[PDB]
C-alpha cells in the first residue's frame, strides 16, 4: 500500500474517525486494509479513557503521531 | 418466502406507501422498481411532515407520474 | 472538454472557473476557481480565489456552462462586501 | 378474498410470470406449455368457499390480463372460465360493487373499476360467444347463471344487469335457420322471468345513489332500457314488463318536465325510445 | 485519471479539506492509486479557525477527502494572462 | 504478529463492548462476526451517549436473546466490555 | 416478445430514461431545487443532463442567466416528475416482472 | 458463516430492527434478503424504545431498507 505503519510501533497514535471521533494510542498491530489494533487508547468527545481497542480500517478518515501519549 | 423485493413485486398495480428518511412519506399506486429500491409511482400524493416554531404541520403534494430515486427510501407497506 | 463552467456543491457553497479531467464520475478538476456567494435579498455578494481545484464526485450536485460576461453586468450593480460577512451570514441564513 | 390476499396476488402474479414466458415463447419455444399455465388459475379447484379465479378477478391486474390470457386458451378452457364466472356470478366482488343495494356509496375508483371490467370482460364474452359459440353451449352458459344465484340481485348491478343482456340477446339473435333447444329455452325464458316478474323495477337505481354519481361526474340508464328491450324481444310476459315499469316510464316521460347550456334531452329520449321502437 | 494528475503535482504545498470540515494544509510528498496522501509537512485546522495545530507529519485516507485547493501553477498563470 | 480479526476472534463467548460512529454502543456478549465484520451480539444492553457528562449517557435498551448489528456503522470494538 | 423498458437483467431505469429522452421533464432534488427541462441524455448511474432550463429562483440560489444547460448527479436527486402520456404503464410493470424474474 | 446461520434460525420469531434514523420497527421477520432487506409482518413503530410514544402500527407486510438496518434482534421481552 501506501503508508507503511511498522514505524510507529508502540509511539503515540491519533486517529481521526469517520463519525467524528478522535481516538489516540499506542500501536501494536495492523491488517492489510488497515483495520488496527490500539492500546491504551484515549476517545475524544466531538458535538474518555477505556485503553484497549481495535479499530475498523473502513472508518479511519486520517491517521498522525501525537506528542501526547 | 420470497425476498422482500418478491413481495414488494406482489404490490404491482396497487396503492402502495413508501417512507423517505426526510421526514416524507409518499402513498400512491406503484409501477415499476428495481434493486436499489428506485420507483415510479403512477396516482401518488406526498406529504410532508415538518418542524415549525414548536408545532407540527403537514403539506401535501400530488402528482400523475413521478420516478423517485432509491437512495431515498426507508420503508414500504400497504397503503 | 476545456469549458468554463459553475458547480455547485452539497454544501451548498458554489465554486466557477474552467474544467477539465471531469465526469468519469463527474469528479472534476478546474482552474482559476472562484466561490462567489450571493444575497439578492440585500443586493450583496462576496468572492475569494481558488486556483486549481480538485473535486470528488460524491459532492458535486450540479453544474453547467456558463459566460461569465453576461453574468458580469448584474454582479456590477450590486455592493461587493466582504467574505467574512457572507461566510457569518451564511451560516446565519442556513 | 376469503384467502389471503397475500395469496391471490401471488396467484394473479404467478399467471402475470406464466404468461410472460409463454409470450417470451414465441422466439419459437414449445408454445403451448398452457397446461402449466392453467393450472394456476384454479378454474377447476373446488377447494375454497370463492373460486380463486373468482376472487383475482376482483383485482384490477387480474381483468387487466384476461385477453392475454384468453390467447393461449382452447374452447371448453375458454368455456369452462366463461361456466365459473357465470356459476360464481354472485360472488365477483365487481358483482358486488355495480349493485347499488351492496356498495349504495361507490367511490370515483371504484365507478372506474367497474367500467375496467365493462371494457375487458365483456368484451371476450361478447366475441367469445361470437366467434365460438353453440346455442346449446349459450343455453348451459345462460342456465347456470340462473340455478346458481339471486337472481335480480343481479339486475341492479350494471355488470350482471350488461351481463343478462348479452345473454339472453345473443342468444335470441339466433333466429337463423337450423328443435328440442325451442323447447329449452321456453322452459328456461319461463324460470327466469318469476324471480323478476315481482321485481322488475327494482331495476332502476335509488335516486340518491344516481345523486351520488352525478356530483362525482356531469346518468346514462340506457343499460337498463336495452335490457328490458333485450328481454321482451311470452306475450303476457310482454304485459307484465309495460307493467312494472309503466310508472318509471310515465315518470322518464315525465321526467322530460324540461323544455328549454344546449341541454341533450335527445339522450333520454332515445334509451326509452330503443325500447319502444324494440316492443 | 485524477490520481495520475495529482500524482504530478507532487512535491508541492497544499491546502486539503476533508469530509467534515477539517483542512490540512501541507507539503505533498507522495500518492497513490486510491488517491492516498503522504502530507509531508502539516498543519491541521477548521474553516472557522482559518477565517490550530501542528504536527509535523500526517496520514490521509484518499475517499474522505471533500476536495484540495493546490497553488497556481506560476508559468500557466502568465500564460492565461 | 497479531492481527485485528484474531485479536477480536480471541474475544468470541467473551463480553465485549461496541461502539458506533455516532454516539451509540452495545454491550453484550459477542457470539460470531463474519468477513464484513458483522457482529452477533447475546443479550446486549443498548446505550445512547453523552459526549459530556457520563451521567446524562441514556440506557435506551436491555435486550434479550441474540441480536446482529450490521457493519456498516461498527466504528470501534472493545474486548472485555467497556470495565 | 421483447419490449422497450427492457434491455437486459440490470438496466432497468436506464431503459426507461432512455425511453425519455427529447422529452420535457421537472427534477427536483433532494437539496430541494427544482429545474425544468428537456433530457438530452443519461447513464447508467442516472445522471441527468436537461438542455434548454426554466426554473424556480430560490433562497439559497443565484440565478446564472446564460445557463441553458445543466449535468446533474444522479445521486443528488429525488424526483423525477413526469406526465402520464409519457408511459405505457402495463410494459413498464411487464418489464419488470420480467426483471425480477432474471434478477432473482 | 455464523450470520448467515442466524438470519435463518430467525425466519419466522418476532424482532425488533431499529435502523439508522433511530426509528424501531418491531413484527415477525421472514425475509432476511442478505442485503438485509428485512420483510415483517404486523409491524409497530416506536421512536427508540419499546416505552415510547406509539408513532404507527402497520396491519400488513413491511418492507424495510438493508442499507438503513442498524440492528436486528428478538424481542423475547
Ligand atoms: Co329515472
Ligand atoms: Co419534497
Amino acid at each position: 500500500a501506501i503508508l507503511d505503519l511498522a514505524k510507529y510501533k508502540d509511539s503515540k497514535i491519533r486517529v481521526k474517525l469517520m463519525g467524528g471521533k478522535l481516538v489516540i494510542g499506542v500501536l501494536k498491530g495492523y491488517d492489510q486494509l488497515m483495520n488496527l489494533v490500539l492500546d491504551d487508547t484515549v476517545e475524544y468527545m466531538s458535538n474518555r479513557k477505556l485503553g484497549l481497542t481495535v479499530i475498523r480500517g473502513t472508518i479511519l478518515v486520517s491517521l498522525s503521531s501525537a506528542e501526547g501519549s | 418466502m420470497e425476498t422482500p423485493l418478491d413481495l414488494l413485486k406482489l404490490n404491482l398495480d396497487e396503492r402502495v406507501y413508501i417512507k423517505l428518511r426526510g421526514a416524507r412519506t409518499l402513498v400512491g399506486t406503484l409501477q415499476a422498481f428495481d434493486s436499489h429500491c428506485n420507483i415510479v409511482l403512477s396516482d401518488a400524493v406526498e406529504t410532508i411532515y415538518q418542524l415549525n416554531n414548536e408545532e407540527l404541520s403537514e403539506s401535501e403534494r400530488r402528482c400523475e407520474m413521478v420516478f423517485i430515486r432509491g437512495d431515498t427510501v426507508t420503508l414500504i407497506s400497504t397503503p | 472538454v476545456d469549458r468554463k463552467i459553475f458547480v455547485l456543491l452539497r454544501d451548498g457553497r458554489m465554486l466557477f472557473g474552467v474544467l477539465r479531467t471531469f465526469d468519469q464520475y463527474a469528479n472534476l478538476i478546474l482552474q482559476d476557481c472562484v466561490e462567489r456567494i450571493y444575497f439578492s435579498e440585500e443586493n450583496k455578494y462576496a468572492e475569494e480565489d481558488r486556483g486549481i481545484f480538485m473535486i470528488r464526485g460524491e459532492n458535486v450536485v450540479m453544474l453547467g456552462e456558463v459566460d461569465i460576461d453576461k453574468e458580469d453586468q448584474p454582479l456590477e450593480a450590486m455592493e461587493r462586501i466582504p467574505f467574512k460577512e457572507a461566510w457569518l451570514t451564511k451560516q446565519k441564513n442556513d | 378474498k376469503s384467502g389471503g390476499k397475500k395469496f391471490i396476488l401471488e396467484l394473479i402474479e404467478t399467471v402475470y410470470e406464466e404468461i410472460l414466458d409463454l409470450e417470451a415463447n414465441l422466439r419459437n419455444g414449445q408454445q403451448t406449455d398452457s397446461t402449466a399455465m392453467w393450472e394456476a388459475l384454479h378454474i377447476d379447484d373446488s377447494s375454497y368457499d370463492v373460486n380463486p379465479f373468482i376472487s383475482m378477478l376482483s383485482f384490477d391486474k387480474g381483468i387487466k390480463i384476461m385477453p392475454r390470457i384468453f390467447n393461449f386458451l382452447d374452447k371448453q378452457q375458454k368455456l369452462k372460465i366463461l361456466q365459473k364466472i357465470f356459476n360464481e356470478l354472485s360472488h365477483l366482488q365487481i358483482i358486488i360493487l355495480s349493485s347499488y343495494k351492496t356498495t349504495p356509496k361507490p367511490t370515483l375508483t371504484q365507478l372506474k373499476k367497474v367500467d375496467l371490467f365493462q371494457m375487458i370482460i365483456l368484451k371476450i364474452i361478447v366475441s367469445f360467444l361470437s366467434n365460438n359459440s353453440n346455442f346449446i353451449e349459450i343455453m348451459g352458459l345462460l342456465l347456470q347463471l340462473i340455478r346458481n344465484n339471486n337472481v335480480s340481485f343481479l339486475t341492479t348491478s350494471k355488470i350482471g344487469l350488461n351481463l343478462i343482456t348479452i345473454l339472453i340477446s345473443r342468444a335470441a339473435l339466433i333466429k337463423q335457420d337450423s328443435s328440442p333447444e325451442i323447447s329449452t329455452w321456453n322452459e328456461i325464458y319461463d324460470k327466469l322471468f318469476t324471480s323478476l316478474e315481482s321485481k322488475i323495477q327494482l331495476i332502476f337505481p335509488p335516486r340518491e345513489y344516481n345523486d351520488h354519481i352525478m356530483r362525482l361526474q356531469n346518468m346514462d340508464e340506457a343499460y337498463i332500457w336495452q335490457f328490458l328491450a333485450s328481454l321482451a324481444l311470452k306475450l303476457n310476459h310482454q304485459r307484465i314488463i309495460i307493467d312494472e315499469v309503466r310508472d318509471e316510464i310515465f315518470a322518464t316521460i315525465n321526467e322530460a318536465e324540461t323544455l328549454q347550456i344546449i341541454y341533450n334531452k335527445e339522450k333520454l329520449y332515445q334509451d326509452l325510445n330503443l325500447f319502444l321502437n324494440v316492443m | 485519471l485524477p490520481l495520475y494528475l495529482l500524482t504530478n503535482a507532487k512535491g508541492q504545498q497544499m491546502q486539503i479539506e476533508l469530509k467534515n470540515g477539517e483542512i490540512i494544509q501541507g507539503i505533498l510528498t507522495n500518492v497513490d492509486n486510491w488517491m492516498n496522501l503522504t502530507l509531508s509537512n502539516v498543519t491541521e485546522y477548521s474553516e472557522e479557525s482559518a477565517i490550530a495545530v501542528k504536527l509535523n507529519e500526517i496520514y490521509i485516507r484518499g475517499t474522505f477527502i471533500k476536495f484540495i485547493k493546490l497553488q497556481d501553477n506560476i508559468i500557466d498563470k502568465v500564460k492565461q494572462q | 504478529e497479531i492481527l485485528p480479526l484474531e485479536v477480536i476472534d480471541k474475544t468470541i463467548n467473551q463480553k465485549v463492548l461496541i461502539v458506533l460512529q455516532s454516539n451509540r454502543e452495545f454491550e453484550g456478549t459477542l457470539v460470531g462476526f463474519d468477513d464484513f465484520v458483522n457482529v452477533i451480539l447475546e443479550d446486549a444492553v443498548e446505550w445512547l451517549i453523552d459526549p459530556e457528562d457520563e451521567s446524562r449517557n441514556e440506557k435506551v435498551m436491555q435486550h434479550h436473546g441474540r441480536m446482529l448489528l450490521s457493519g456498516n456503522n461498527i466504528a470501534i470494538l472493545v474486548p472485555g466490555g467497556k470495565k | 416478445s421483447e419490449n422497450l423498458y427492457f434491455q437486459g437483467s440490470g438496466s432497468l431505469f436506464f431503459s426507461f430514461f432512455k425511453t425519455l429522452v427529447d422529452q420535457e421533464v421537472v427534477v427536483e432534488l433532494k437539496n430541494d431545487i427544482e429545474i425544468k427541462g428537456t433530457l438530452q441524455s443519461v447513464d447508467q448511474f442516472l445522471n441527468l443532463k436537461l438542455d434548454n432550463i426554466s426554473c424556480t429562483d430560490e433562497k439559497k440560489y443565484p440565478h446564472l442567466g446564460s445557463v441553458r444547460n445543466i449535468f446533474i448527479r444522479g445521486s443528488t436527486v429525488r424526483y423525477v416528475y413526469l406526465n402520464k402520456n409519457m408511459v405505457d404503464t402495463n410494459l413498464l410493470q411487464d418489464a419488470t416482472r420480467r426483471e425480477v424474474m432474471t434478477e432473482r | 458463516s455464523v450470520t448467515t446461520e442466524f438470519l435463518s434460525d430467525i425466519i419466522g420469531k418476532t424482532v425488533n430492527v431499529k435502523l439508522a434514523s433511530g426509528l424501531l420497527y418491531s413484527g415477525r421477520l421472514e425475509s432476511i434478503d442478505g442485503f438485509m432487506n428485512v420483510a415483517l409482518s404486523s409491524a409497530t413503530e416506536h421512536y427508540e424504545s419499546n416505552n415510547n410514544k406509539l408513532l404507527n402500527k402497520f396491519n400488513s407486510d413491511v418492507f424495510l431498507r438493508g442499507t438503513q438496518v442498524m440492528y436486528i434482534s428478538e424481542q423475547k421481552i
